[PDB]
């Protein structure tokens, strides 16, 4: 069983952490849902190979210019994160995130990933959105964005309903494992 | 870490922790804020757990096993005895506040009133000055230390044999030696979105939201501190 490093990226409230722990349980928790995702260790079999994947956040340390970048070395594999009801978010896609990511981790294949996709037939984000001027992220933009920064794939998923959660971190797999 | 501190946050929330019939006496609040106090808790146990496997587990076992020059085992684990007495304190001073709390006649029950207090004597004055000036030196080592490892394991088919051995079991799964170096790099970054959650939930004593007020704003200046001296050092 190779190893390989996993590192999910993207802005504060993009719900990262929520799809860290959501599949590191397999389920959405009940109870409680952790504040903080410290790392694990998953065990991935994909297309007939076994890997163990390392899941790391950068979550906390978004501010820190000087501290993130400790989190990139060794990475095999880049989850860029946005939320569908936050298209500000997915703004700082090609301006912020990726140029970063590109310098540190040059090669290392992207999976542009659009959380809380859910999130899209909701009432009360549909209502707040449109007091902006605006509406949750449609997925030919996320599409069209993948495309811009030149990403490996695009992948919509939602940590709260589980659907497509399963799908991206095995296709995660599939790019850590391109050479 | 010892038994009696691994069953007391072995649960997955403070919820799950104490007995239901004590929980069914809190009103929700009360639950929303405990649950976020357990979890700074648990992750401190789990992070002076990973501050004495890099001691005892690697550091140590390098010295005896292999005779390699104790300067390579200097930049492999820097400043980790410093780190596990500063976080072996803290963890120290943590555990007794929930002791305190603990109902008569109960071990797992228990409300902790006061957190805020603990939080400022940790981030201010002479230990948040030694925990800046120890974590802006870990970081900046940081990079080398995971050079420093791959060039041993690369090199040395002995070195390679012993971290076989030593992360073998499965509770070491996810905490080699380069994921440990990341644990702790990563860990002064969970505070302040820990201590904002607690502070979500503590608008029942006023001196006790601005006590977590004041330990919010002064981690954020601790980890403004850390980033603004870090120098990374090359192999
Ligand atoms: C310390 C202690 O006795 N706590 C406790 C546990 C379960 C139930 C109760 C209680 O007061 N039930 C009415 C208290």
């Amino acid at each position: 069983a190779i190893r390989k490093k996993l590192v999910i990226v993207g802005d504060g409230a993009c719900g990262k952490t929520c799809l860290l722990i959501v599949f590191s349980k397999d389920q959405f928790p009940e109870v409680y849902v952790p504040t903080v995702f410290e790392n694990y260790v998953a065990d991935i079999e994909v297309d007939g190979k076994q890997v163990e994947l390392a899941l790391w956040d950068t979550a906390g340390q978004e501010d820190y210019d000087r501290l993130r970048p400790l989190s990139y070395p060794d990475t095999d594999v880049i989850l860029m994160c946005f939320s569908i009801d936050s298209p500000d978010s997915l703004e700082n896609i090609p301006e912020k995130w990726t140029p970063e990511v590109k310098h540190f981790c040059p090669n290392v294949p992207i999976i542009l990933v659009g959380n809380k996709k859910d999130l899209r037939n909701d009432e009360h984000t549909r209502r707040e959105l449109a007091k902006m001027k605006q509406e949750p992220v449609k997925p030919e933009e996320g599409r069209d964005m993948a495309n811009r920064i030149g990403a490996f794939g695009y992948m919509e998923c939602s940590a709260k309903t589980k659907d497509g959660v399963r799908e991206v971190f095995e296709m995660a797999t599939r790019a850590a494992l391109q050479a | 870490s010892m038994e009696m501190d691994e069953k007391d946050f072995a649960a997955d929330s403070w919820s799950l922790a104490v007995d239901s019939s004590f929980l069914q006496q809190h009103k929700k609040e009360v639950m929303k804020q405990q649950d976020v106090i357990y979890e700074l808790i648990q992750t401190e146990l789990h992070h002076v757990r990973t501050l004495k496997i890099m001691t005892r587990l690697f550091r140590t076992g390098m010295l005896e096993e292999l005779h390699l020059e104790p300067g390579v085992v200097q930049g492999l684990f820097p400043c980790v005895d410093e780190l596990s007495d500063i976080h072996t304190r803290f963890l120290s001073q943590l555990l007794e506040r929930r002791r305190q709390a603990l109902c008569p006649g109960s071990t797992r029950n228990f409300v902790i009133h006061r957190l805020g207090d603990l939080l400022i004597s940790q981030f201010s004055g002479p230990s948040a000055e030694q925990m800046c000036k120890t974590y802006s030196e870990f970081c900046s080592r940081h990079s080398k230390a995971l050079k420093l490892y791959k060039e041993l394991y690369a090199r040395d088919k002995r070195f390679q044999q012993f971290i076989r051995k030593v992360t073998r079991p499965a509770v070491l799964k996810r905490h080699g030696v380069q994921e440990c170096i990341l644990l702790v790099t990563q860990r002064i970054t969970k505070y302040p979105l820990l201590i904002s959650r607690i502070l979500q939930h503590s608008h029942g004593i006023e001196e006790e939201r601005q006590d977590l007020t004041t330990a919010l704003g002064l981690v954020k200046e601790l980890l403004s501190n850390v980033d603004e001296g870090i120098y990374q050092l090359e192999k």
